[PDB]
């Protein structure tokens, strides 16, 4: 909730090494690491309202980690262990940024218009799924 | 907007808008709500390598039907070659 | 007995998807079969002829 | 995620020795040593925003090496083991950089 402290607001592209606990359709409780690459996008870089609004929310960091974790949860819980594997990164991505503008690919921006934070892409690092059951009875699958 | 209601959680008495609302873990606390739907995923994946040992046991039958189709094949070819030979056989005999 | 409810209501379904796919499976062999019997049928016209 | 730091930014062609844990299609978990052959592109090597822009990302082969494996573990983990084992290769650098042209 509060770790960090700084002066200074990083406005550059970065990443947050964020890992979430989500359970899909079959009730498969499994975490997964995200990397949420990330940038702040000012059109007019003097004005004061807008220069001003990007200290609007105080914990942005946390702000977007939490709803991208509740989006992409709330996606997958609707969708079997089965789809969330073959379509891993395909369903997750369509879950932070959920449209249609190219089954279709949705876009290629997730902003939030509150301070201006667009969130460039989304990546997985790892289906980790915790519990020793989703855990080495799968491994039965690979034998 | 089955339909989608609105953007907009607004509280007329102080002017506080609840923008959006967030879920974050479906915990249930109960243990019994606990790990009994736990054998679900195991038969959830269950479901899952059976699925797939049965589509390479379909797809094994339709190879080795489709291999003893060839042989039944070959078979009958190899014999009329050898009938073919026999009529000479027979005719100097 | 709710998730009992669930547990057994998605393994019945995926018993009866497994079902229609051996059935599939298994009408699929059948095609072949009976396709292949034929070819050997249709070689064993001129090796009858032979004979 | 910090282990380096340097005052210079390799912009050379060079490599980076990551190794990924992946999992395919079968749920059979493998890891994977990669190379990244990679090199910083500057069509107008003064101009002071495109120059600046080099030190955007603070962490640049952090982000493209964590941007790599997730590409590359979300395309696998669609296909087979025997068909990763197959088309190890082709299917990984289908992956990395997905189009047709």
């Amino acid at each position: 909730p509060h770790a960090r402290r700084a002066l200074c607001l990083l406005l550059g592209p970065d990443f947050f090494t964020d890992v979430i606990t989500i359970e899909t359709a079959d009730h498969a409780r499994l975490q997964l690491q995200l990397a949420y690459n990330w940038h702040f996008e000012l059109k007019n870089r003097n004005d004061p309202a807008e220069a001003a609004k990007l200290f609007s929310v105080p914990d942005f960091v946390g702000d977007a980690c939490k709803a991208i974790a509740s989006r992409v949860r709330g996606a997958v819980a609707s969708v079997t262990f089965d789809d969330f594997h073959k379509n891993s990164a395909r369903i997750i991505r369509m879950a932070v940024f959920g449209f249609e503008m190219s089954l279709p690919k949705a876009r290629d921006q997730a902003v939030f218009p509150q301070n201006g934070l667009v969130v460039s892409s989304v990546d997985v690092q790892s289906v980790e799924p915790v519990d020793q059951r989703t855990r080495d009875a799968l491994q039965r699958s690979v034998q | 907007s089955l339909p989608k209601a609105r953007d907009q959680a607004v509280f007329p008495q102080n002017g506080l808008v609840v923008s959006s609302v967030d879920v974050q873990s479906v915990e249930p606390v109960d243990q019994r709500t606990r790990d009994a739907l736990q054998r679900s995923v195991q038969l959830a994946i269950e479901i899952t390598t059976n699925s797939q040992e049965a589509a390479a046991k379909h797809e094994a039958q339709r190879l080795e039907q489709e291999a003893r189709g060839r042989l039944e094949r070959q078979k009958i070819l190899d014999q009329s070659e050898a009938e073919k030979a026999r009529k000479e056989l027979l005719e100097l005999e």
